[PDB]
């Protein structure tokens, strides 16, 4: 009673769009973490060392999720109950542990922009130390938990068709937990732009043009946040509904590779824009 | 560097009423930060012009001064009982503070001080002056020698708004000046008194913002030492 | 009398000034004039150009400048004085008159007229692990060689002073400031009023700040402790507008008011640059050089338009803050205050 | 660079 995957040329055409996506991604990743590693000037200020745990986080998962695709895509050869398992609860701590990541970033840049003379009181080397490993530890035990706790095999449950031994108690807890951080995190930005276009009309009332410039990278970053996290929540979601159509598998099979698309764009509309890494890479 | 200043003449006798002109020069430029005190015999100091030009308030206009280059002049219309004393010129523009030899003329809202004696070589002492009327965070305190015969040399300086003290080249850690802001007050703790460093100290006060002279002078106290 | 001088290291090139201070009163700024002398010899058909800059530099831009913010420059004024080009405009100046006679021909003045609407100079604290080239708004007097194609050979030998803008004391005492305040907690009957006041209006750097304070408790609740500080807050406009709220005078007091009882005396704080030595961020008056100056003066408005003046904007308030004890879980836990702020100028005289 | 300094004016 399992399901089947197979496709003689299918399989390798939409194998194709993750590939060239994750190859792309793992280069970019690569590369500015050489970049990083290359110089110990970035070691100054705290930003750019979150900045790098995302770089790492993102880097370390995207591998797992190609060779995912490669080998549970081709016949689903991978059999033993560890090699699937806990293959599977890595790449998602990986997911799990880049957005985590991002929200960590995004709170830190928020607090900047509120308290720019209380930012650096409140970020000192050793409390960002501490929140960033407790954020990381966090990442660990909620992926370890699941696999040594509650399954629908493991204990009394219901299975999930969507993967394979893990119960929807956590497939509730894991959505909670991107779905708050994700809010919080769209919050922040909106309240930016908010302030930003509210003394835009300010400059013009009292006597624009920082508003567009602001804007201008974050409308963009919005529309990765939903572009991405959104359409896998919500085709997720569908889950609890009864609907149950192999065709919409095949569409999640489909947004799956979404995800990878989320871990190449990301990195690219975080180091785009700013000035000293574009610096850093035209020289270093 | 230290900025050395030559007093002309050492001494100098005039009539009752006339013209008469005291010099001073410089070693180096100190441009128009020099001001000049006026001595009585026995009493404490006071201060006749500030800022190279002006009169502090109260001074008679029968006193005046002028600047050239570094030889700093000043003059007096004319010379009544009013008017024979010492008289010494000082430079502030960069610390050390360094006053004249000075000159002796002849015709032919206070402060408090206390804690002198006598000493014994290797001993400690405490001057203390408080002070009545003004601020210890609006007014910087100052310590000065006045050894007997010889002009003024500083000695040490609290500017308690600023949280800086410093001292005489001589007397590099000998000692060691504070400011009690709760009592007004300001200490100043010899330490190891040496057998040269006999005088009479004098503690003024001036205005820690945009210095302009030591205005208030102290009374001061006697200290001698003694094996 | 002397008049301040800064040469090129070229040595063509040198500006004469005769104040380095110049202050703005609410009707009119005094004009900031000087010459420039040069030997026209050395260049056929290079021209003078004097300029006034106005510039709202770092202030913990740079942190966000790599991504979020940019370094922004304020009202900016240039003149040339080479040629008589006007030949017009001659409105001259004793001094300047006086000061050209003084060094003859060659010498070619200039004057500029500062708007009224621009803010006083102000820097921030520098953190001492930044030890850069300073932050805030500053203004400089800058001249250059030009009339050419290549600005790199003139730029290093081109002059600049800096001048800092300063307002002093209005000398007119207003109306003594007092906050009067009534409390009720919704779980008693009986009030507490707070009422506090200072001394005067307008203080001097260095004099004590005296506040009067006087409590009136009605009910059985008590005040732990009395919170007493003032913040200097400074309204950075026109930009993200983050006021930011820093104490700079302390004051703990652990007297206790009994139930329905009074309280009423006097506190006296003064506010002063030593002890904040290690903060970061403060205003504080304008800087010439790396050598120190006292806190920031506040920058008083006119009440007219009082439009979002661009720059910084300081003023100093002073809290008064009861803090009342409740027991919870045995003792303490107590998660209540009420305050009151009073405000104040704190600015130098003007020397006579 | 070079540094600020000062001269005189007949009065
Ligand atoms: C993380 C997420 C978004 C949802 C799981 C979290 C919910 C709670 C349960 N917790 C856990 S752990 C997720 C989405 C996926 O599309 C997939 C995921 C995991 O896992 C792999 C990479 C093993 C699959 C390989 C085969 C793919 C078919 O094309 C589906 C792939």
């Amino acid at each position: 009673e399992c399901f089947m995957v197979l496709n003689p040329s299918q399989q390798l055409a939409i194998a194709v769009l993750s590939l060239t996506l994750g190859t792309f991604t793992v280069l970019e990743n690569l590369l500015v973490l050489c970049v990083i590693l290359h110089s110990r000037s970035l070691r100054c200020r705290p930003s750019y060392h979150f900045i790098g745990s995302l770089a790492v986080a993102d880097l370390l998962g995207s591998v797992i999720f190609v060779y995912s695709f490669i080998d549970f895509h081709v016949f689903h050869r991978k059999d033993s109950r560890n090699v699937f398992l806990f293959k599977l609860g890595g790449v998602t701590a990986s997911f799990t542990a880049s957005v985590g990541s991002l929200f960590l970033i995004a709170i830190d840049r928020y607090i900047s922009i509120h308290r720019p003379l209380a930012y650096k009181r409140i970020v000192t080397r050793p409390k960002a130390v501490v929140a960033f490993c407790l954020m990381w530890t966090i990442a660990i035990v909620i992926a370890v938990l699941p696999l040594l706790g509650w399954n629908c095999e493991k204990l009394q449950s219901v299975c999930s068709d969507i993967f394979p031994h893990i119960d929807k108690t956590y497939l509730m807890f894991w959505i909670g937990v991107v779905s708050v951080l994700l809010l919080f995190i769209v919050y922040a930005y909106m309240y930016i732009l908010w302030k930003a276009h509210s003394h835009a009309v300010r400059m013009i009332q009292r006597g624009a043009r920082m508003d567009i410039e602001l804007a201008k990278t974050l409308v963009l970053i919005l529309v990765v946040l939903i572009i991405c996290w959104g359409p896998l929540l919500a085709i997720m979601v569908y889950d609890v509904f009864g609907k149950m159509n192999k065709l919409i598998k095949t569409v999640f099979a489909f947004c799956s590779m979404l995800c990878l698309l989320n871990s190449t764009v990301n990195p690219i509309i975080y180091a785009l824009r700013s000035k000293d890494l574009r610096h850093a890479f035209r020289s270093m | 560097s230290d900025i050395q200043m030559t007093q002309s003449p050492s001494s100098l006798s005039a009539s009752v009423g006339d013209r008469v002109t005291i010099t001073c020069r410089a070693s180096q430029s100190v441009s128009s930060a020099v001001a000049w005190y006026q001595q009585k015999p026995g009493k404490a100091p006071k201060l006749l012009i500030y800022s190279a030009s002006s009169l502090y308030s109260g001074v008679p206009s029968r006193f005046s001064g002028s600047r050239s280059g570094t030889d700093f002049t000043l003059t007096i219309s004319s010379l009544q009982p009013e008017d024979f004393a010492t008289y010494y010129c000082q430079q502030y523009k960069y610390v050390p503070v360094t006053f004249g030899q000075g000159t002796k003329v002849e015709i032919k809202v206070q402060l408090v001080e206390s804690g002198g004696g006598l000493v014994q070589p290797g001993g400690s002492l405490r001057l203390s002056c408080a002070a009545s009327g003004f601020n210890v965070y609006s007014s910087s305190i100052h310590w000065v020698r006045q050894a007997p015969g010889k002009g003024l040399e500083w000695v040490a300086s609290i500017s308690s708004y600023y949280g800086y003290t410093y001292y005489a080249d001589s007397v590099k850690g000998r000692f060691t000046i504070s400011a009690d802001t709760s009592k007004n007050t300001a200490y100043l703790q010899m330490n190891s008194l040496r057998a040269e460093d006999t005088a009479v100290y004098y503690c003024a006060r001036s205005r820690q913002f945009w210095y302009s002279g030591l205005d208030y002078w102290g009374q001061g106290t006697l200290v001698t030492v003694s094996s | 009398t002397r008049v301040f001088k800064k040469a090129s290291p070229n040595g063509k090139l040198t500006v004469y000034l005769g104040k380095r201070d110049f202050v703005d009163h609410i009707d009119l700024v005094d004009p900031v004039d000087g010459v420039v002398l040069v030997d026209p010899e050395y260049l056929k058909e290079r021209r003078v150009y004097v300029t006034l800059t106005c510039a709202f530099r770092y202030g913990r831009e740079d942190l966000d400048v790599l991504g979020l913010t940019f370094r922004k420059d304020l009202f900016v004024a240039n003149v040339q004085s080479f040629p008589p080009a006007p030949e017009d405009k001659k409105p001259l100046t004793r001094l300047q008159e006086r000061l050209i006679k003084k060094l003859g021909e060659h010498a070619y003045p200039f004057t500029f007229e500062i708007p009224p609407n621009l803010p006083c100079s102000v820097t921030l604290q520098p953190g001492p692990e930044d030890t850069g080239k300073a932050c805030g708004v500053d203004y400089e007097v800058k001249a250059f060689c030009a009339e050419n194609l290549e600005e790199k050979i003139h730029k290093r030998n081109s002059v600049r002073l800096v001048i800092r803008k300063v307002q002093y004391a209005p000398e007119r005492p207003g109306p003594q400031p007092t906050a009067e305040t009534t409390r009720q907690f919704l779980m008693s009957d009986k009030p507490l009023h707070l009422e506090a006041s200072l001394d005067k209006e307008i203080y001097y750097h260095g004099e004590p700040i005296s506040v009067n304070v006087h409590v009136t408790n009605n009910t059985n609740k008590t005040v732990k402790k009395i919170k007493i500080s003032v913040r200097q807050y400074a309204d950075i406009c026109l930009f993200n507008t983050a006021q930011y709220k820093c104490p700079v005078a302390m004051e703990e007091a652990d007297d206790t008011v009994a139930p329905s009882s009074t309280f009423c005396k006097v506190y006296t704080l003064t506010p002063f640059l030593a002890n904040n030595r290690e903060k970061r961020g403060l205003a504080l008056d304008g800087k010439l050089k790396h050598e120190d100056t006292n806190l920031a003066s506040s920058t008083l408005l006119r009440e007219g338009a009082n439009r979002e003046i661009l720059g910084i904007i300081v003023s100093y308030k002073v809290k008064v803050k009861l803090v009342v004890s409740r027991g919870g879980l045995l003792g303490d836990l107590a998660s209540s205050d009420v305050a009151v702020e009073l405000p104040f100028t704190l600015m130098h005289p003007k020397p006579k | 660079s070079c540094t600020t300094a000062s001269s005189s004016l007949a009065k």
